[PDB]
């Protein structure tokens, strides 16, 4: 009763704070910066043999390899350049909704409505890639998953939890929860120490891995969160929905940057992601095409087609050199 | 992972000997299978390749037609036959086991070799034969092409193997500047196209041996004459 | 122009497309059902039916014909964000148990059984991710609602239903409720089959309802359909 | 009772916390993304030689 | 005179425009938008294929009547009557073959899911070009040219005794063409019908009925088209081998007028196997 | 168990004994005698060594179902079954062709002077040999030994999808050996006692009139002996590809019981064919 | 007499296949 309402009046504070806090709108602010323009990416590779519905897809950080999840129980390792297969990860249960590629190379996660978090190594001396760990514990889907290192990871689910594994052991050492809805992405922080969550609250809540807590949480969004990705100094993350719009949030502004709502377009977001230098948010949709949308100029850069069915994922790589979107229709595309 | 072959002896010049090399530990299927011989006071030499699934044969231009090669799958098992066997085959023959991907180690586990006796292209140049060492001192080794072997790609294959005297030869750098899984950080490998030079930071005692260098841009492979150090 | 490990690598790329290509051909043979319904339906007692955390799969061989069903119940979160994946089923087994008018649900609130069920029939059917997949439903337990409905009629709960108090009227009319709730009837078929622990005649109508679906694939795939 | 609790002490830490006004967080975006414009190989096309991916 | 050779080289003429379009728009439509990913469609294309080289001879086999004489030489004399028998095999066993393929996929579901694939639609369709090679290739060498009456004549020229050779292969094309064909089509499509009917998501609704009456009417029309295309040029064959006929305007014009109508199916199979489907028709609509 | 052993391995040894015997006593006569300088001798003589080589196959047969495996060993088995095939319908298309060269050599009679000649008799019977090899050639590639329960298996296997294949394949056997040759046999012996009839060297007295009667009946017996035996083999594989029959040892007889009457046409073809012949008794008559 | 040359051949036919 007294709790309860003293939250509706610290709720209030929070929203005081910030409407104080902002004076200048940002797109008053970068008018001066010329637009970036018409920004036309060509198709240079066709990845192909997945056979069914792409879900994920993980660059490395290498710039050349990335891992794959598909719905027919396979997960692909590819060589970006010379269109060759890698491996191919047998799956025991065909419903994976994520992957996660290490960045020393050595791991490969996946994860799905198994419930299970599975953990692949691929630098084993008997030359076939094999379990390592099932993680295991979470009552509801895996939507998301990374590596911090090759003993730590990060996974969200549909129990409105996130979790930081510890693969040796096999156990989740913290366990972060707060969530009113069942979370859908995360994205790693480059000095990884913090990660940020979208749920289905159209909520999303930055995680401090250390301590354990929530630190922050942003609810800008109307209906339910599917993508999240940090900005790569560290401090803002774009957040992609199901209501045609991404927001950018700002973790010491505390506030919503940016918003990018086209007309004409309503569907929902997938997968968004960053370039190298930021200036470029590429934002898988439904409507079948990827949109490049200038960062502070809040304009469409660019238009990828091309893709059969609804672009499930897109990440953009290390270097920043390329752009691989996957999409329903089994077909991997490489954007540079 | 254990490579262990037999069919060995004393064989009549001219006659025939199927060797067997079985395969335990590892997937044999996904693994391309090498022969190496080496002649008892000479250096290593490439025989014949067979990758995973049978679907390409290398030789080398003074074994081809004599020898054949072979895979079993189901049974794990490598099988050389040999047709009219000379007078310049008496060597001890190993098994390779080679997987090729990118970022892959090929060359990285050899089998312990059969004895063989019978009583009646890039060509890789050692500097030299022998210099004798002492532990805790950098040991500078030289190799050189006779060919160019940075690929368009940017991938040299250079491959720096060690054969301790009465053990086999394990893989120390592979592609020129990557360590094999199971080698120390204190071995390193550098140079380019024609010169190449490896180096040991901190030398022990165990890393006396014979070091191989061996090409692998264009088939046949040939290996070096070896260098080998003495204490 | 490729390098000798280049080629390798190519050709271990093209035995995984054999390999990749195999498990293609040999998953789209194989039907896949997905399974839904309350709890207390009697999900568990079909599956041993039919064989006689997260995804139980059931493997069973019926006339040449493999078939995974996924149990997917065990599962507490919001059905909407992972209904998407399920788009390429060829049919759903759904199962309800036929007593469950007369039982109170657990939560505090009052709540019917039927009235849960039919809400959780009505959010697959209307879903705009099946709407060419057929609903093959179920209605377990008719042998305790043939004792129930002597006892305890099936106006009570409910006012609507004006029948007379028959077990082959009560048990026809749930049945078509059912099927009212269906919105595009013509691109839709329900298979109803009423289960009380039986035989193959379970396996038998998945089988019949199965069939028919193929046939409805394979004329879409001629283009006649 | 006890579980609202929770919420409201896990609210008032996110209360206090320290905020940079939004024109010079607009500063930190502004700064990055021009100090790696000409890194990014998004936003200025790479030569095909150096570029990786090639017909 | 006059009007009689108007009458039958636009005869001529309008089979192979009508022809020529209907079967390279096919052809166009599949490679540029479907690109052969489906098992149907790969038959489709087969069947656009052997129709437009079978439309193809209609320009020579129009000057061959207007001139009176075959003025292209031996040896394409050679080619284009090879040409003319090896793909009315080709057509028409397509035709056969889709038969078993809308059998199969009614009929036998399960064992439809093996034999429903792009693998396998490729593998018959060889087969079928390599069993109408076993007419196709004797065509080509028995194809010379004879002199009569100095006049140019492309004909099949055969062994002797010419009588027998003559009238054997006669037989082959009734049988092989006409009569093995009608007992697949019919039969194929009939029982498919047949198993139609017991299905249950064609029956019920007057919606869902009338689906059901649609796609028999679209099976007996083609059921029916190969029937009134085929029937009067394979008879009239038999009966000018069996029993001389005087030459006679009416009797000139009969003969060209059904080898019009057995190249009017080839006109008439892009309406029916290929517009006709709903598979197409969504192309269309959206594109 | 062992009675009903007895008496398959006896019905199979009768038909090889006698097939054997009768075959090789025909062209051991012709060769011999007659030189095949006579049109019709040539016929028969591809008649006995077709029965021959088919009869040749029975003790390889008997020995399969003896041991119950087929000890032969793979590259024989690739042999026995082709000959097995390829001369069946080898045997089947020198009746057919018998039936050609009767019904040419009394219904037309001037072209018979075209056909009837031991110079054509030798191109057609070559024809009949390859015509059997569109079929013989893919059985010899077909045949491999499958390891069934630990016993070899002598049999065609098929490419996928082998029910499509398996089926097609007996569909041909169905049609090509007896469907058409039932056509060719009934067809052109019947309208040929028709024509007979109508001749009037076999009408008039009753000594003329007897020889029509046991022409006629001589005709009867070789259209009825074709039926007789080859209508029992055929159907009984239609019915065991069409419907699953529990396996009983009435069930098992049936099975070799069929199979012996299809041989028993090639040890009753020297009887009808060459030994009542009036050519053939004048020799035996003679010597 | 076209008849009777004709039934000639017949016979003549008829002794070549060996049936009369
Ligand atoms: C002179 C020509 C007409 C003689 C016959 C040529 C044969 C060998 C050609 C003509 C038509 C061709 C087919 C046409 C269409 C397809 C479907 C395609 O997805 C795979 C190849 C395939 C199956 C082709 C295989 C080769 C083919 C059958
Ligand atoms: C199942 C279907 C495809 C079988 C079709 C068989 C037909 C079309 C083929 C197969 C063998 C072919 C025969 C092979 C040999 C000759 C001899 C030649 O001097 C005249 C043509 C002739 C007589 C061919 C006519 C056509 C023929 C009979
Ligand atoms: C095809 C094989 C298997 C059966 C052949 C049957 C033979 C005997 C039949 C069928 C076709 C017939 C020919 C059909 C047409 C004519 C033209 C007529 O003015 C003279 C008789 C003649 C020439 C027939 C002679 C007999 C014939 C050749
Ligand atoms: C093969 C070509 C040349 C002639 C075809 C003849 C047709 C009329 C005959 C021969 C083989 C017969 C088929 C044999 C087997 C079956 C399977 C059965 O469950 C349904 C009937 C069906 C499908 C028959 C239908 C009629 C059929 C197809
Ligand atoms: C049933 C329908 C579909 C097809 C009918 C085809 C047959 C029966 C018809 C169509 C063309 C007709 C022929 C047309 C021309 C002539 C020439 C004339 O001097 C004698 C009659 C004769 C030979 C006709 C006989 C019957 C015929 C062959
Ligand atoms: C393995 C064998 C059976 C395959 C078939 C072989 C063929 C080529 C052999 C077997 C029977 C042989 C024929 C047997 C009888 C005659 C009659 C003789 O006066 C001329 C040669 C001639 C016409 C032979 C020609 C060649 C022939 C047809
Ligand atoms: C006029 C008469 C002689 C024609 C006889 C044609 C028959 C016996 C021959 C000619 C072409 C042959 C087919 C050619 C190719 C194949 C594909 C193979 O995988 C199975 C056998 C099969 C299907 C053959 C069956 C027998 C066959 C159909
Ligand atoms: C020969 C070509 C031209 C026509 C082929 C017709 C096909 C569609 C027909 C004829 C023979 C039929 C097969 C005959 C026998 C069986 C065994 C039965 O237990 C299952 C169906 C099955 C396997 C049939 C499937 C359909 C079938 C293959
Ligand atoms: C060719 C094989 C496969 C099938 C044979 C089918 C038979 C029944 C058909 C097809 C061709 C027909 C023949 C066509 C021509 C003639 C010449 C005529 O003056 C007498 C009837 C006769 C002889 C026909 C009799 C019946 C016939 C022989
Ligand atoms: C008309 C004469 C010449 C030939 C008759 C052949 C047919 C009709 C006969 C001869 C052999 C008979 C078969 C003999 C054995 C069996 C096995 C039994 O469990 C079912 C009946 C069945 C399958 C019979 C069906 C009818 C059958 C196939
Ligand atoms: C003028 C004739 C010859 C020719 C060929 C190429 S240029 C000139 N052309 C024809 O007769 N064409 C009709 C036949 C159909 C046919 C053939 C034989 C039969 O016994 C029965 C029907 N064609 C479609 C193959
Ligand atoms: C035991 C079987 C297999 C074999 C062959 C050589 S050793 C063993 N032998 C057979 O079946 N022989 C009968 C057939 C007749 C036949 C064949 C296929 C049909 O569809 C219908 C009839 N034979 C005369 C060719």
């Amino acid at each position: 009763d007294q709790l309860r309402q003293e939250a509706e009046q610290l709720k209030n504070q929070i929203r005081d704070a910030r409407k104080a806090c902002a004076d200048a709108t940002l797109s008053q602010i970068t008018n001066n910066i010329d637009p970036v323009g018409r920004i036309q990416m060509r198709t240079r590779r066709t990845l192909r043999g997945h056979l069914a519905k792409i879900y994920a897809m993980h660059w490395g950080t290498d710039s050349r390899l990335l891992v794959s999840a598909s719905q027919d129980g396979k997960l692909i390792i590819w060589d970006s350049y010379t269109t060759n297969k890698v491996h191919a990860i047998p799956l025991r249960s065909s419903w994976v909704m994520t992957c996660a590629y290490a960045p020393s190379g050595n791991y490969v996660a996946c994860g799905g409505l198994d419930n299970i978090c599975s953990i692949y190594n691929l630098k084993t001396r008997e030359g076939n890639v094999r379990v390592s760990r099932e993680l295991a514990g979470h009552t509801g889907y895996l939507s998301c998953c990374r590596f911090l290192d090759d003993n730590q990871i990060v996974t969200s689910s549909g129990d409105t939890t996130c979790a930081l594994w510890d693969i040796e052991t096999g156990q989740q050492t913290t366990t972060f929860t707060g969530h009113t809805g069942d979370v859908m992405s995360l994205s790693l922080a480059p000095d990884t120490r913090l990660f940020v969550s979208g749920a289905c609250d159209a909520s999303a809540k930055l995680w401090d891995v250390r301590e354990g807590m929530c630190r922050q949480t942003f609810t800008g969004h109307e209906s339910d969160i599917n993508a999240i990705c940090f900005f790569p100094n560290g401090n803002a993350f774009a957040t992609g929905s199901d209501d045609a719009t991404c927001r950018l949030f700002d973790l010491r502004a505390d506030q919503e940057l940016m918003t990018y709502s086209h007309d004409n377009i309503i569907c929902g977001i997938t997968s968004v992601s960053f370039s190298k230098s930021g200036r470029l948010l590429l934002a898988g949709y439904d409507d079948f095409n990827c949109n490049v949308w200038d960062a502070l100029k809040a304009d469409r850069a660019g238009v990828l087609a091309g893709h059969d069915n609804r672009v499930s994922c897109l990440g953009v790589t290390d270097d920043g050199m390329a752009v691989a979107t996957g999409s329903w229709d089994s077909f991997l595309k490489i954007w540079n | 992972v254990q490579l262990v072959e037999s069919g060995g002896g004393l064989v009549q010049p001219g006659g025939s000997r199927k060797l067997s090399c079985s395969a335990s530990g590892f997937a044999f299927s996904s693994f391309g299978m090498h022969w190496v011989r080496q002649a008892p006071e000479k250096g290593l030499e490439w025989v014949a390749y067979i990758s995973s699934g049978s679907g390409t044969i290398y030789y080398a231009d003074t074994v081809k037609g004599r020898f054949t090669i072979s895979r079993d799958d189901p049974k794990n098992t490598l099988f050389l036959q040999m047709t009219s066997l000379r007078s310049e085959d008496t060597a001890m023959y190993y098994c390779v086991r080679s997987i090729y991907y990118y970022g892959s180690s090929p060359f990285d586990f050899w089998g312990q070799g059969t004895t063989l006796t019978v009583s009646a292209d890039i060509v890789m140049t050692q500097a030299t034969s022998s210099v004798p060492v002492t532990p805790g001192e950098s040991v500078s080794i030289s190799c050189r092409s006779s060919k160019s072997l940075l690929h368009s790609n940017g991938n040299t294959y250079l491959y720096w193997f060690l054969q301790r005297p009465g053990q086999s030869p394990q893989l120390l750098i592979y592609r020129m500047s990557n360590l094999a899984s199971g080698v120390p950080d204190r071995f390193s490998g550098s140079g380019s196209g024609t010169a190449f030079t490896l180096t040991i930071s901190r030398l022990e005692a165990e890393d006396v041996g014979v070091y191989y260098c061996m090409q692998h841009l264009e088939y046949p492979l040939t290996f070096g004459a070896g260098t080998k150090l003495e204490l | 122009t490729l390098s000798a490990e280049d080629k390798a690598a190519v050709e271990r790329s093209k035995m995984i497309d054999r390999n990749l290509r195999e498990d293609g051909e040999k998953a789209a043979r194989e039907v896949k059902l997905l399974l839904l319904g309350a709890g207390e339906s009697g999900k568990s007692t079909i599956v041993k039916q039919m064989k006689i955390t997260g995804i139980v799969e059931t493997h069973f061989t019926f006339k040449d014909l493999h078939f995974k069903m996924f149990d997917v119940g065990a599962q507490r979160s919001e059905r909407k964000k992972w209904i998407h994946c399920f788009e390429g089923v060829t049919a759903i087994i759904f199962c309800v148990a036929l007593s469950d008018y007369d039982l109170v649900l657990a939560e505090d609130e009052e709540m019917n059984r039927m009235h849960e069920s039919m809400k959780l029939f009505d959010s697959i059917c209307n879903n705009k991710w099946f709407t060419d997949t057929s609903i093959i439903l179920f209605l377990n337990k008719k042998d305790l609602f043939e004792e129930k409905i002597k006892k305890s009629p099936l106006t009570i709960c409910y006012p609507e239903y004006a029948g007379s108090n028959t077990y082959e009227e009560a048990a026809a009319y749930i049945q078509c409720q059912f099927e009212d709730l269906n919105k595009r009837k013509d691109t839709k078929e329900i298979y109803t089959h009423f289960t009380c622990s039986t035989d193959t005649k379970n396996v038998q109508f998945v089988f019949d309802a199965v069939t028919d679906v193929i046939i409805k694939n394979n004329l879409k795939d001629c283009g006649l359909f | 009772i006890a579980q609202a609790r929770k919420l409201v002490e896990q609210l008032k830490m996110e209360a206090n916390i320290d905020r940079i006004k939004v024109s010079k967080a607009a500063a930190d975006l502004m700064a990055y993304c021009e100090a790696h414009a000409k890194e990014d190989p998004l936003l200025t096309p790479v030569p095909a030689s150096e570029n990786p991916f090639r017909e | 005179s006059m009007i009689t050779a108007i009458t039958i080289m636009a005869l001529y003429s309008i089979v192979c425009v009508v022809g020529l379009f209907g079967n390279f728009l096919v052809m166009y439509v599949i490679v540029r938008y479907t690109k052969m990913k489906t098992a149907t469609n790969i038959y489709i294309f087969n069947l656009a294929l052997a129709d437009a080289l079978a439309t193809s001879t209609l320009p020579f086999q129009s000057v061959n009547y207007l001139m009176g004489t075959w003025p292209f030489g031996t040896i394409l004399c050679k080619i284009v009557i090879s040409i003319d028998y090896y793909n009315m095999f080709t057509s028409i066993f397509t035709l056969c073959t889709m038969s078993v393929d809308r059998y199969i996929a009614v009929c036998h579901p399960v064992k439809a899911l093996d034999f429903r694939t792009p693998r396998n639609a490729k593998i018959i369709n060889v087969c079928n070009w390599i069993l109408s090679s076993a007419i196709g290739l004797p065509v080509m060498f028995m194809a010379t040219t004879k002199y009569r009456q100095g006049s140019i004549d492309c004909t099949l020229t055969f062994s002797h005794p010419t009588w027998y050779w003559e009238n054997l292969l006669k037989i082959c094309v009734f049988i092989f063409a006409f009569i093995m064909p009608v007992l697949i089509i019919t039969v194929c499509y009939g029982l498919m019908i047949l198993r139609l009917k017991s299905v249950r998501m064609l029956s019920g609704s007057k919606e869902k009925d009338r689906n059901l009456r649609r796609i028999t009417r679209m099976v007996l029309v083609v059921v029916a088209v190969f029937i009134v295309c085929w029937t009067p040029i394979h008879i009239y064959v038999i009966i000018k081998a069996l029993v001389t006929i005087p030459e006679t305007t009416f009797q000139t014009v009969s003969w060209h007028f059904c080898i019009a109508l057995g190249y009017t199916n080839s006109c008439l199979n892009p309406v029916l196997y290929a517009f006709l489907d709903e598979n197409f028709k969504r192309c269309f609509r959206e594109f």
